[PDB]
Order: C-alpha cells, then structure tokens, then sequence
C-alpha cells in the first residue's frame, strides 16, 4: 500500500509501520529476562546454539557497555552491538566530561534518542533490537531499564524480551524481588529462562547470565560459572 | 491534416463569398484559422 | 547536493539515457565535414529559415581555437556548454605545451567530458554529436565525430544529425581521391552531400571552411549559390 | 535531506504544487487589504474553535518594521516561518543601509523566499498569501505574495475563505478618495458579507499603517469601528 | 479527500490543499492511549494526565508524561513517548539555550513558539515525518501571569484558558468550556479540582491516588513541582467529600 | 528518496526533456511579448493580464525589466522564476549576446544536473549594435529581428514574418507594427493602453534610453492604427 | 516485491530482505572450511575455475602475521574488507606495538559491515569470511556473514554446498582439540571434499589451505604446497 | 527506476553487475593467449564504415612498456580505467623505483570497479559499473601475464581468453588449440585464426589489431607491414 515502505511516513491511522514491523524482529529472537532485586539486577538470556560448531560464548548478548551498566540484547545482533557500541560510547562520553560513571536513567535517555532519531527519517532504517540495561550503584540503587526499537525508556522491576517476553512475564510476576537478593535471583532468573524454554521447538539453548550489584561493589559481570552451574541444577530440578 | 484543413477552410472561405476560385487571400485567412486562434 | 545515478544500465546491457541522447542528436540538424588534402570543410543545414532570424546568433559551427572548428548536431544548449568547454582547455593547453591544441585532443577531452556525464551521480548525457574539424602542427588535415556516449573516431567523411544515414551512403560512394582533388572539389563535396537531404536547396546550406595556416572562414551565402549553380550546372553534362 | 524539487511541471505547462498551494490559501480565514488615500487597513478573521482559546496569544496581524505589518491567509504555522523570514530580511536591509526598509523591497524578498520553496529540493510550497501594508515616501503600499511567489500591488484586495465575492464587494465599494477610516469601515463589511456568527472585537484582528507607523488595533479600538457597523 | 501523487506519503500538498502526513501525525497522539489536561486558574496553572501501569513489573516511578522542562516550566506529553522525549529535550535545550544567549528564563509563549516552529519544518520538508506528540507548557509568566499553551504535530500553537490533548480531548474540552463559561477565577484548589474532575468526568475512572499525576506552576513559588501520591490524594478526599 | 524522485533531468525515450517542453507549454499560456527590432532602436511591447481595475500601478513596468544601464528586458511564465532570473541578469552585468548567453548557461544547468524543476520563463531582451534576443527554459537563445512569445506567439510571428521589412523600419514603423500584431494576437477588439505594455530602447546624445511609454502616448498609437485600419476599410 | 529493494525497508515479518540477498551470495560462492585445534586453526578453501584456460581463484587472503581469512562471495567487496582489516591490523601495531586480537577485529569488521545495512542506498558487504587467527587467547576461527553478524565457532565451512560440510565437522568435532597439525588440516581437507560431487576430487589446483598457530606465522599453501597435505587423505566411499 | 545501482538480488547477484556483464557481449572480440615467449593480444576493430579511419579506434592500449591492456565492451568506459592504470603505473615506479607487477596493476584497476553508488558517495564517485572487460598483458619478474578484468572487479590470470561478441566461441576455439609450451608465433597465428572465424568481415591487416609483450622487449604495435605478414599465412 506504501505507507510502511519507510518510517518518515505515517499510516492513515498514525502508526509507523516500519518501526512496528523492526518490533517483530525483536518478537522472532529468543528470550532474554532481566530482574530487579533488592541490591543488583540479575540478567538471564536464553542463548540457543543454531549448531554445536559455535563455540561457547558465540552471540553474546550480554554485553558490558560501562564498568558498572549492562545490556541484555534481542532481536538483530548486528544493531544490538551497534547499540552496544553507541552506550559504550555514550558511557565513555559522559565520563570524560562530567567526570563520573554515568547514571543508568541518562543512559537509558541518551541511548533511546540515539534509537529514536533512526525512527524518523527514510535514509535510515529503524533499530530491529530491543535491549535492557542494568546498573548498580551505592547512592541511585539497583536500576533496570528497557528501550524498544521506537526508543521508549522505561524502568522494570522485571523485564522480558523476546518470543517468550509474554510468558517469561508470568513467571516474574510470581517472585517478590522486591525483597529477596542477587543470590537467590540468579536460581529464579535461570528457572524462568528453562521455564520458557521450548524444547519441541528450538532447542538446545545456553543460559548466559550476568548481574551487578553490591556483591560485585557495583560492577556488571558474567555470573560465576561455579554459581552458574548452582542456579542450573536448580532450574532442572525446577521443571521435575 | 493541417494542408487539408487549409485547404478545405480556403475553400470555405470562397463558399462564403460566392466564389468557385480561390484566392491567396482565401489561403490566407485560411492558415489563421486552422493552424491559429 | 542532487547524487542520484541518471545514466544505469538496462538488464540488457545498454545505457538508455546514452541512447537516448543519441536519439536527439538524430532530431538535429544534418552536419556534414569532409576532411580534403590541403582544406577541411563543414557543412550544416540551416534546418529551416525565418527571415526575421539573425542568422549570426544561431550558428552550428563554432571555432574552439584558430586551428580547430566543430559542428554539432543536437541539443542547442548542450552544445554551448560542450563548446565553451572545450574552447577553455584549447587555452589551458596552449598556455602548458606552448603549442596549439592537436585535433586528436581536444576530440578526446570533449569526449571525456561527455563520458563523465553518463558515469556521474546527478546528471544526464550530453545530448549532442560533435564534428571536430581542424589541422594539426604538421599541417595534416583531422576530422573527428564524437557522440554522447563519449566515443571518438576519425573520419574521412561523416554526417551527423537527422540525415546522417543517407549522407553517410553518399558520401561512402563519392569520397575519392579524385573528389579531393582541389579545394573546390571538396566544397563540392558537401553540397552534394547536403543537398542529398536539403530540400529548398543552398538557401538552407551553412558552409564554413578552413585551410592550413588560416583561420575558420564562413561562406556567404552568395559563395554557395555560386557552388550550387556549378554541381546544377555539372549535373546537366552528366545527362 | 532530499536534493530534487518537489514541485514540477504538469504536462499542460502547470506547476500544480503551486495551484494546491493556493488551495489551501482559499480555505484559510479571510483577509482583507484597503489602501485609502491617507493610510492602509489590514482585517482578517481570527475566530477560535472554543472559548478556551486565547485570544491575545497568537496575532493573525504581525508587525515586521515600524511601519511595515503582515497578514495571511492559509496555514497558521507557515506564516510564522515567514513573518520571521521577513524581520530578518527588514534587519538585514536595515543593517547595510542603515534606514527602515522599503515596503516594496520587503516584498520582492519575501517572496523570492517563497519562490525558493518552490524549485528547492524536499520542499513544498508556503501554503499561505502574504498581504504586506507600508507607508514609505509619504504614501500608501499595499501588496499580495502569493505561494508560488509573484507579488502584486493591490489598491484593495481579499484573501482566503469567500475571497472571490469579497474582491467584487471591494470593486463597488472603494474608490481612490477613502480616507483610512472609512477604509476601517469598509475593510470590516467585507469580512461582514464572509462572516458566520457574529463579528466581536475579539474574533476579527485589524491592524493599520499610516504616517505614524505600522500598529494593530486594541480590542478596545476595534469595537469601537464595530459599532459604527451596527 | 482526493488524491494525486504521495500526497499521503510526503508532507506535501493534497488537491484540495491538505497535508494528509501532518493529519495523520494527529491521529498519532491517540495511539498512547492517555487524556492530558490543563487548567489555568487566576494565579495557578496544572496538568493532569492518566499514568497507566498494565502491569506490576514496570517501575511506576518512571511512567510520567509530566516533565520539567526547566525550574519555572513544565509540560504534559500526549502521544508517542519516544517522539515525546525528544520534543522534551529539544525544548530543554532550547530552554538553556535562551537563558544562555539573552540572560533570563524563557517566557512560555515563547518556548513552544520556538518548539511549533521546529515541529514546522517537518511539515515542509518530506524527508522526516512531524513527531506524533502533543506539548502542554505551564508556567508562571512575569507579568502576564500563569500561562498554558499546547504544542501540536502541525506547528501550530496557542495561549489556552485551559485545555485537553489526547484520545478524550474534545470530550475534556466541551467540559471544560462549560466551566470557563461560568466565569470564575479559580483559586489553585479549585483548578486541581476542575482539572482533576474534568479527566475524572470524561473517563469516568473515579481515580485512586496512583492513576493520574499532577504537576501545579504558582505564583507564590513560580517553580514547577510534581504533587507526590499524598498530596494527589488529599484533593481526591475534597472531591469525594463534596 | 527514489520513490519521491520525479527524476526532471533525465531524457525521454525519443530524446526530448520533459520538464523543457512542460515549461514551454507554461509560457505558451502567459501574457504575449513582442520584440520589433528598427534601424535606430528596439521596441519590447508585452500584452498585461494584472488588467484588474483594483491593481494599483506603482512599479515602472510589470513584465519590463531593466538589467543595466545599456539593456532591458521583458518575461514571460512564471512570475516568480523571472524575478530570479532577472535579479541574476543584473549580477553579471556588457554586450547583450554576452548576457543572455550567461544566463542561458544557468538555465541549461537546471536541464541537465541538479534535479530541480527548470525555470519556465521565456525572455526577450533589447539593448546596443541594436539587437533583440529570445530565451527559451531550455536554454537555447537566438536573436531575431521581429519576435514574440507567450500567448498566440506563433499567430504573431507569422504576421511579422509577412509585415516586417527587413532594413527599412525605423521606430514609428515598428511602433505602429507592434500595435497591429498586438491588436489580432489579443482577443480584444479594442485593445486600449491599459491591457499593453510598450517600453523603446534608443541610441540619444551617446547613451541608451530605456523608456517606457506613458498610457496617453500608447492611445495615440492605438488610435492612429484603428484609423489606419479603418483607411483600408474605404478601400472596401 | 516492495520489501525486497533496498536495505532500510523492514518486511512486516520483521527481516530486511536485502540482508538476506546479499546473504546469498556467500552461498554462490565456493565452499572454504575452517577448523581450529588446541594450538593452530586452519582454513581449507576450494578455488573455482571459470574455465579450465583461467587459474583459480585465490580464496585465502594474508591479513596479518598472525590472521588469516577465506573469503566466499563477491571478490571486490573481499578487496575492500580484508584491505580494511589488514590497516586495522597494521594501526595496531603503529599504536599498540602488539598483535590486534582476532576477537577485537571481526567486532570492528562487524560494526564496519553494519553501517551500509541501515542507510539509504547503500548495500551490505556481499562476502562471508572466515577469519583464522591466534592470539594469546589460542587458536580461532570465525565466520563473517553479510547480515553483519559473527560467530566465534570451533569449525565453520561457507559457500555453495557447506552444509555437507558442517555435517562432517559436526561429526568429528570431538577429535579437532586434541589433534596434531597433520591430522587437523586432513580433517578440513576431508570436510571440504563432502563439499564436492561425486566425480570430483581434491586437486593441487583447486586446494589452498591457511595455517597459523602459536609459534607458526600464517602462511598459505598452494598447488606446489598442498600437495604434502593432499597425499595424506584416503580415497573417499 | 525504483531499484538502485547497490541493489542486490533474490539469487545474491547485484542487479548493475550483471547488467554490465551483458553489455560486454555487445562489445567486439578480444584474444589475449599467454605463452612463455610472451603474451598475444588480438581484437578486432569492427569497421563500420569505409569512411572511418581505422588508426583512430586504439582498442589495444599500451598501459606501461612491460604491460598492454585490450579492451572489449564499452570502450568509453576503459578510457577512465585505463587512465588509472597509467597512473597507479608511474606511481609505483615513482616511490619503488620499479615496474609493478601485472597482477598489481589489474588488482588496482579492479578496486575501481564496483567504486560506484547513489547515496553517501563523493562528488566525483561512479554512478554505474564499467561495462567494459579488460585484457591486461605483460611481463614481470614472473615472466609474461596475462589477466582477465569484467565489470565486476573480479580479477584472475587466465592462459588463453577470449572475451567481446564471440567469447563463448572463441574460448572453445581457444581451449583446442592452446598448450602450455608452444611459440609466440603460433599463439599470434592462433588468434588470428580464430579471430578470423568469428568475424563479420573478411579479416585483413586493418580491421584487427595484434598486440605482443616479449621478455626483454616492450609492448610492440603490430603495424601493417607486420600483420600483412601473418595474415598471408591464415
């Protein structure tokens, strides 16, 4: 019809068609949760193997864009570390300007800009990724913000994206995190990840998880393999 | 068409004043209505 | 800044907007040039003639420099650019080399400034066809064509324009040495040519000629009623 | 941003972006120009949709010099890009020459803006009429910019909505002689014959430029005129 | 409604002389699916919009289409939220940057002047579609006093007694026009009030004091300030008691 | 980008350019200018379509312009486009074949790069020797003796390819010719001096006057035709 | 279709079908494989012969001392990705005086192929590499796809009739770790023979294999150099 | 149209690409033939007209005096190539003091193919492919070379190709009469055979143009005098 061949123009009902259509991209990857606990925010991401020839760590999508903010990615992973790329250097930006590690809320805000700007014009294309950045420090606290393909910001508590957001989404309801810590989130976050899991469909898929919070002084790392494997056996056990 | 029209029109303009020759006049007139106005 | 590719290719392998600039220069007006032994004409029909037109304003053969003429076949205003063009570089050569500008390259130049317009973002070929006319330092006579393509060959005789085609006949069965003889054979030689697709007859022939160690010389119109009554005459003992 | 020009010749030799232009032109609020012999009135419709509307935020009638005024009739934002075209252009013209810029040269830049618009590359025309009122040389202008950007010098002219009736209600209703208050009068009852509902001091904007410069009118002022009307 | 060329893809004119582009930019507002509206009393105005919170996951803190746009100004965003917060930070910088280059705060009438006119060259240049947001400034003006003015798609813009954007606005406006009607100038309580009930009457929600969220300009502290949940709900215990 | 393209400097299929031959079309729809050229100076008389009773007459001409001190010149199309070129007219002035073929160069630039809509404004120029120019959107100039473009040019230069006489016309012969061909090209019968625009550039003391004629002189010159036509009528 | 045109249009199945195309054009091009060991990663490529009058064409590229790649696609495009990862390799050294990590490169190849897949009018890289390389995080082997996304993989094979390939690697992925020089490169050498048809066989003329490893320079063998390689092999079934 | 000149297809093809690959067969047959005496280049002129000279259509250009390039196709197109060509030579004589390697030179003239786009171009980029296939010839230190370019940059040493109008019939003709150690005499004989049978025309020693790079001579233009020799033969 030729109102979604490009996202400078409007549908006759006010939608951009194109920014939806970058949306379905984000709907047709695999899962990736994150969860905002009392002191950290714990990021699990459901990441299949298409073959057993890639090695273990291919197609990461978590990524380290500051010493002390995450990014949990889905949809096309070219454009999530593209993003990945622009949050590094919007971190490193404001560092070396306003001398301090940037608060997650700006991050969230610059960043989605930088998505939305590509929502507007038809010399480019908008976003296909969706992604969640999570941050810890002692004076702001535990943060955990999600930005769509359009560019909308918003903070979670606990957050889904992916083909199974709708389901993971249930599943977080259940947990008070509220109240309970990184620790006992990390055993929850990879039970929803083998919860939403669909092993009739495809299969064979590795947990990558990462958190931060006062456990790790601040700083967004990769869960430890001894503490990952621990969270693994109790999402198995989980499904009986 | 315009060669035929102006020489159908010339003709016409001899019709209208009663006259079985036609003139360069005739042609003249004929050409600024055919190819103009 | 407009970059858009005018000029692509056809899944075929051809280059529309080339061919079509090709298909106006066949809407212009025939120009003929005969390169001769010691003289170098050009012959251009003045398609159609209002006596209410300053015939010194529209004219088709224009000197590039005091040792190379063309006559182009196209779009008017085209050929201006392409002109003015070329008579920029004479000069930028001539102030290098120390020397006028050989026939061989200002046909190239003029024809690698066309070419660069069927390869370039944001602009379309150069609808016109030019015949390059002139004599080099050693005095041997060139004539050159060139067409919006941006090719270039060297010619005994050649026609550019609505009546190349037949011209181009004519001239392949006439051009003789014999032809070439004199000087007035070869002024000969284009009338014939011309009137071959000049219905009126001398009245719409605009003939300019150049010799060797001469600038470009325009026949009045008196000179080439003077040549049309010798090949009406020739035509007669022919009979 | 796109490098080719939007706007482009139909085949019967119209450049028809321009003839939308001037559609939407005749669908704006009605203006109406009348140069009298002593001064120039400008009275367009600035009537609101709801009584939540501020009347006074937003001035149809627009001053651009001390004795040069704008009003329109078209597309409200469009006139806004233009009325601040032409302050930079009076200051520009004021800067280099050091004296308040003629009302006719104002027009020949605002419309050559105009023109722009119309052959630059992305863009569509100003689908507004500019209707520009000066006092220079101790006498009266009155001009008209249209959209595709041909000015034209108007002893009495009217714009927008009903405008084609209004003309032919100012050619048996001004004469060369009217002074500027009667050109108050008469400018009011051409809006009077386009108008639906009833004309306020608040609902009509009516500005005037004479000796003493370029100023609108105060509601106060304005029913004051209002009533002579009725 | 004729058509001739992309006069429905680009911002270029229709037959009849329309922007079907700018239009559909309108109808874009709706899509979020909330009602803003904005009162201005005798020395107050506020903006009142719905906060919806489908579920618990999202941190509520961060749902807000209340925005600061600088100390003496606020705004209400109606629309798409991506579009609104570039039209937020295009209007904070040019907020700084009025202070920066003429030395005082930026009246209100003339930061959306400024914002209705960026919002305009993306009704003439076909390269970029208008953001499809809404922009509601209040503020405390020197003299003129408390001021509203909405910012829409199209570039237009306009000082408003009070006024509504969103899905419900013309349900809001013909309330709202029914109490302007009356003449009264309102006290600060009675413009929460109006404002309160006026998105409370069309929608029909009888709000709880997490559901709407408030944010009041005054001319005693001429600083715009978000009402917290137990401020909102003492002028929702006024409204249930009369 | 390339869906928005309407792609104004490419060729046609049979080598013509569309946006050239459009403009053209516009021109043939403006107001008629006639250009009669005499052996002691160049006339420029333009048909005026802002005829309406409520356009105030300010300005020196409307469709006559001057360029410099030496030249002036007359348009007709788009208003607006003219007003560009005649301000750039002006920038680079000179002898007139120099001028207008400076121009023509920008008006064969818009037909061959840029994308842009090509300016619909055919020119007719006169200044000192003594010459009249025609400019087509196309870029393509050539002086003539006797021309005219715009409204029913074609009518026209037909009348002046069989009334004017080469060489021996001097201004009052030209004058009156102007007149007779204005008088069939309009539609009105009478055509009085208020729907004609005459300006007479002349070689005086040294220096070139540009000038237009005044409504009173115009009628004199409408009046001495019609009784001129009305002489040949007795013949009848 | 009207998705299918240009690289910035989203099809409403969310996929850019440009992408995709230029996709294809890796799967035109002749089958390379790439496998890595505890200490070397090979690459075993198999040229394509216009006609048996014209020479193959050289698959494998000389990136760095220490990174090599195999191309698969579009051999201009190749020119200019592997001429931009050997200036990225050689700034390394300007600057850094140090090898540039295999990791730390296709990341910068994988932002640089990006870019065209998002503005107007351009066109993605079409060409599919695999990138050997060792570093002091040992021996790797990745995989560079037009859709600008890379996969760090332990045996990789690209082109027309890979999969064939990757069926053999997959078999015997177990035995690459602990396997000798010798035995690494019959292995890819054997893959890439699945890759052919029945009647056809591995030739000096159309094998070139890629060797680098922790104390061995990346070096490519050719017809005079595969031939201690190619004689190994058993006949195939 | 719509599509754009970096448009790719449905089979992984680019659309400009292969449309210029077509424009070659449109273009006269060129012969290039590799031998260890040195390497042969033949195309044929395609006269047109009696009038047309000869001399003036240069579809063998001498790149460098160790290196020559025949040209097939649009021939407007090869004159921009071949003047890089000209110049990336003369360069590398200029900053190594040495002839650059065959290989080198149609490696640099292939990097400009496929250097054309619509949008993020400079001023001065390509909008089209070149729809012309050269034939680069030469000797180096790995002795005499000769290399294949098409429209797509695509580059490769070739033994004996044929390329233009009659490539498919010339390169089987080629691939019968082609082996590894024979005279540069019989790989002119040989092209001109075929070239021969594949013409319009009647072959004669203006219509062709014959071009050799022998060890320690330079790149030699067949004149007249010397192609009336080998053509009163066959």
């Amino acid at each position: 019809t030729g109102y979604d061949l490009s996202a400078s123009t409007f549908s006759p009902d006010g939608r951009v068609f194109q920014v939806e259509y970058a949306m379905k991209a984000v709907e047709n990857s695999s899962t990736a949760i994150g969860i905002r606990c009392k002191d950290g925010v714990v990021f699990g991401v459901e990441k299949l193997v298409l073959s057993k020839l890639y090695e273990e760590g291919s197609n990461k999508r978590l990524f380290n864009v500051d010493r002390h903010v995450g990014m949990a990615v889905a949809g096309l992973l070219a454009d999530a570390r593209s993003l990945a790329d622009i949050a590094r250097e919007e971190a490193s930006n404001f560092r070396s300007n306003f001398g301090y590690n940037i608060p997650l809320k700006h991050l969230a805000d610059r960043v989605a800009m930088y998505v939305h700007a590509y929502t507007l014009y038809s010399a480019v294309r908008p976003f296909g990724c969706s992604f969640m950045l999570g941050s810890y420090s002692v004076n702001d606290g535990a943060q955990l913000y999600m930005i769509d393909p359009s560019g909308v910001s918003y903070g979670y508590w606990g957050c889904a994206i992916g083909k199974a957001r709708q389901a993971a989404k249930t599943e977080i309801e259940k947990l008070q995190m509220k109240e309970m810590t990184c620790r006992d989130i990390v055993k929850e976050v990879a039970k929803i990840i083998y919860i939403v899991h669909d092993e009739v469909k495809d299969k064979a898929f590795e947990l990558e998880l990462s958190w931060v919070g006062e456990l790790t002084n601040g700083r967004h790392e990769i869960v430890p393999k001894d503490i990952r494997e621990e969270a693994e056996k109790y999402a198995k056990e989980s499904l009986k | 068409a315009d060669i035929k029209a102006i020489c159908t029109e010339a003709g016409l303009m001899a019709l209208r004043e009663r006259r079985m020759k036609v003139t360069n006049e005739d042609f003249k007139k004929s050409k600024e209505n055919v190819l103009y106005k | 800044s407009y970059d858009r590719a005018i000029t692509v290719f056809s899944p075929d392998g051809h280059l529309f907007q080339v061919e079509y600039a090709q298909e106006a220069v066949k809407k212009g007006s025939t120009a003929v040039g005969v390169r001769g032994r010691d003289i170098v004409v050009l012959g251009v029909e003045k398609k159609s003639v209002a006596k209410l037109q300053d015939e010194r304003t529209v004219r088709k053969i224009c000197a590039l420099d005091d040792n190379v003429c063309m006559a182009f076949a196209g779009l008017t205003a085209d050929a201006r650019i392409v002109i003015n063009r070329a008579r920029v570089e004479c000069q930028s050569h001539r102030l290098t080399v120390e020397d006028p500008v050989t026939v061989e390259y200002i046909t190239r130049y003029i024809a690698s400034l066309k070419q660069r317009y069927t390869q370039s973002n944001g602009r379309r070929p150069f609808g016109i066809s030019a015949l390059i006319v002139g004599f080099d330092f050693d005095g041997t006579p060139r004539l050159y064509q060139t067409d919006p393509s941006g090719t270039y060959h060297a010619w005994k005789a050649n026609a550019i324009g609505r009546g190349a085609k037949s011209v181009r006949e004519f001239l392949e069965k006439n051009y003789t040495d014999e032809a070439i003889e004199t000087d007035d054979l070869t002024i000969k030689l284009v009338i014939k040519a011309l009137l071959e697709v000049v219905q009126s007859g001398g009245k719409n022939i605009e003939l300019a000629v150049m010799r060797r160690d001469q600038s470009l010389k325009i026949l009045n119109p008196e000179e080439i009623e003077k040549y049309v009554a010798e090949i009406e005459k020739e035509k007669e003992e022919n009979e | 941003g796109y490098s080719f020009s939007l706007t482009t010749f139909s085949p019967s030799g119209k450049l028809v972006q321009i003839e939308y232009a001037l559609a939407a032109v005749a669908g704006g609020a009605p203006s109406v120009g009348i140069k009298a012999a002593n001064g120039v009135v400008l009275a367009t419709e600035k009537k609101q949709k709801s009584i939540l509307y501020d009347e006074r935020s937003v001035h149809k009638v627009e001053p651009i010099t001390k004795h040069i005024g704008l009003v329109y009739s078209g597309m409200g934002p469009d006139y806004r890009v233009l009325v601040h075209r032409a302050r930079k252009l009076a200051q520009q013209y004021y800067l280099v020459y050091q004296e308040p810029i003629p009302t006719a040269q104002l027009v020949q830049r605002v419309a050559s803006v105009m023109q722009e618009y119309t052959q630059s590359g992305g863009v569509r025309p100003f689908g507004v009429s500019l209707l520009i009122c000066g006092w220079n040389e101790g006498r009266p202008y009155l001009f008209q910019s249209d959209p595709s950007g041909a000015y034209f010098a108007w002893k009495a002219t009217a714009m927008g909505k009903n405008y084609v009736n209004g003309k032919t209600f100012l050619e048996k209703r001004y004469n060369e002689d009217l002074e500027l208050e009667d050109a108050i009068h008469t400018a009011i009852l051409t809006l009077k014959e386009s108008f639906e509902g009833q004309m306020t001091e608040d609902n009509i904007e009516v500005g005037i430029c004479n000796e003493a410069g370029f100023r609108r009118l105060t509601p106060t002022e304005v029913k004051d005129y209002l009533a002579a009307i009725a | 409604g004729s058509s001739a060329g992309f006069d429905r893809h680009i911002t270029i004119f229709s037959p009849e002389g329309r922007l079907y582009q700018v239009e559909y930019a309108f109808k874009a507002i709706n899509q979020g699916g909330l009602t803003s509206v904005a009162v201005r009393g005798k020395d107050c105005a506020v903006i009142v919009t719905q906060k919806k919170v489908p579920d618990k996951l999202l941190d509520s803190s961060t749902v807000t289409h209340l925005f600061k746009i600088t100390e003496n100004i606020g705004c209400v965003m109606t629309g798409m939220t991506a579009d609104s917060r570039s039209q937020v930070q295009r209007a904070r910088y040019e907020a700084a940057n009025w202070k920066y280059k003429y030395g005082y705060e930026i009246p209100v009438d003339m930061l959306c002047k400024r914002i209705a006119d960026i919002s305009q060259v993306y009704t003439q240049n076909a390269e970029m579609r208008p953001l499809g947001c809404c922009m509601i400034l209040i503020g405390i003006d020197e003299e003129q006093g408390p001021q509203v003015y909405k910012c829409d798609p199209a570039g237009y813009y306009c000082g408003f007694k009070a006024t509504a954007a969103g899905v419900k606005q013309t349900e809001s406006t013909s309330f709202l026009e029914k109490k302007v009607k009356k003449k009264f100038d309102w006290t600060f309580e009675q413009t929460v009030e109006t404002a309160i009930t006026c998105l409370s009457t069309v929608l029909s929600i009888d709000f709880k004091p997490s559901e709407i969220e408030v944010g009041v300009v005054t001319v005693e502290n001429p600083k715009f300030r978000i009402l917290t949940e137990a401020e909102i709900d003492a002028h929702l215990v006024a409204l249930a008691e009369r | 980008s390339r869906r928005y393209d309407s792609r104004t400097t490419i060729f046609s299929p049979e080598g013509r350019l569309y946006q050239v031959e459009y403009a053209m079309e516009a021109i043939g729809h403006a107001g008629t200018c006639l250009g009669i050229l005499a052996n002691d100076g160049v006339l420029l008389a333009a048909e005026r379509r802002n005829i309406h009773k409520l356009l105030d007459e300010v300005f020196f001409s409307e469709k006559i312009y001057k360029l410099n001190e030496d030249m002036a010149c007359s348009v007709a199309g788009i208003t607006s486009d003219a007003n560009v070129l005649t301000n750039e007219l002006r920038l680079i002035a000179i002898p007139c074949e120099q001028l207008v073929t400076a121009l023509c160069d920008i008006k064969q630039a818009y037909t061959q790069f840029g994308g842009k809509r090509p300016f619909g404004v055919s020119l007719l120029y006169i200044g000192w020797g003594f010459q009249l120019y025609q400019s087509d959107p196309s870029g393509n100039y050539g002086g003539w003796k006797a021309t005219c473009i715009g409204n029913n040019s074609a009518a026209a230069v037909s009348m002046l390819k069989q009334d004017y006489k080469e060489g021996e016309m001097t201004l009052k012969s030209a004058l009156a010719l102007a007149i007779k061909v204005l008088n069939k090209t309009m539609d009105v019968s009478k055509l009085s001096a208020e729907k004609v625009e005459i300006a007479t550039l002349t070689r005086e003391n040294g220096k070139t006057v540009i000038r237009v004629l005044k409504q009173k002189e115009v009628e004199q010159l409408i009046k001495k035709h019609e009784e001129e036509e009305a002489k040949a009528e007795r013949e009848k | 279709n009207q998705y299918d045109n240009d690289v910035t249009v989203w099809s409403p199945q969310g996929r850019i079908h440009q992408i995709e195309y230029a996709m294809e054009a890796v799967k035109q091009g002749s089958a390379t494989v790439g496998l890595k060991s505890k200490t070397h990663a090979v690459l075993v490529a198999l040229k394509r012969a216009q006609s048996e009058l014209a020479a193959h064409q050289k698959k494998i590229l000389h990136v760095d001392n220490h990174i090599g790649i195999s191309i698969a696609g579009l051999t201009a495009d190749a020119r200019l990705l592997c001429n931009f990862m050997r200036q990225e390799c050689l700034d390394s050294r300007f600057v850094f005086d140090r090898p540039l990590p295999v990791s730390r490169l296709v990341s910068l190849i994988g932002s640089k192929t990006q870019i065209p897949t998002q503005r107007y009018g351009r066109r993605p890289y079409g060409v599919g590499l695999l990138i050997a390389g060792y570093d002091d995080m040992g021996p790797h082997i990745f995989q560079t796809c037009p859709s600008a996304n890379y996969f760090d993989c332990r045996a990789m094979s690209i082109g027309a009739r890979s999969q064939s390939a990757r069926t053999y690697l997959e078999r015997h992925m177990s035995e690459f770790m602990e396997c000798n020089l010798n035995e690494l490169v019959k292995h890819g050498l054997r893959a890439l023979r699945e890759t052919l048809p029945a009647e056809q066989d591995l030739t000096t003329k159309n094998v070139s294999i890629g060797i680098v490893g922790k104390d061995l320079e990346f070096t490519i063998y050719d017809d005079d150099d595969v031939s201690p390689f190619l004689e190994g092999l058993e006949e195939r079934p | 149209y719509d599509r754009g000149v970096n448009t790719f297809s449905p089979e992984g093809r680019l659309f400009q690409v292969e449309y210029a690959i077509e424009a070659i067969k449109l273009g006269s047959t060129a012969i290039g033939i590799q031998t260890s005496e040195g390497v042969c280049l033949a195309v044929e002129k395609r006269i047109t007209s009696p009038l047309m000279e000869p001399s003036s259509i240069e579809k063998i250009v001498e790149i460098d005096a160790h290196i020559g390039c025949a040209m097939s196709g649009l021939i407007a197109d090869a004159k921009t190539l071949i003047d890089k060509a000209r110049v990336e030579t003369q360069n590398h004589w200029f900053t190594y003091n040495e002839t650059m390697t065959v290989e080198s030179v149609t490696q640099a003239v292939s990097n400009l193919a496929l250097q054309f786009g619509e949008e993020d171009a400079d001023p001065g980029a390509m909008s089209r492919p070149f729809g012309v296939a050269l034939l680069f010839g030469g000797v180096d230190e790995k002795g005499p070379q000769l290399f294949h370019m098409d429209p797509s940059g695509t580059f490769v040493q070739c033994d004996a190709r044929a390329i233009g109008s009659a490539s498919e019939g010339a390169q089987s003709s080629l691939q019968e009469v082609y082996h590894k150690s024979m005279t540069l005499k019989e790989a002119i004989k040989s092209s001109l055979i075929i070239l021969k049978q594949v013409m319009e025309e009647k072959l004669n020693a203006t219509n062709i143009e014959l071009a050799t790079v022998q060890p320690g001579q330079n790149f030699h233009m067949f004149t007249k005098e010397e192609l009336e020799e080998v053509i009163k033969d066959i």
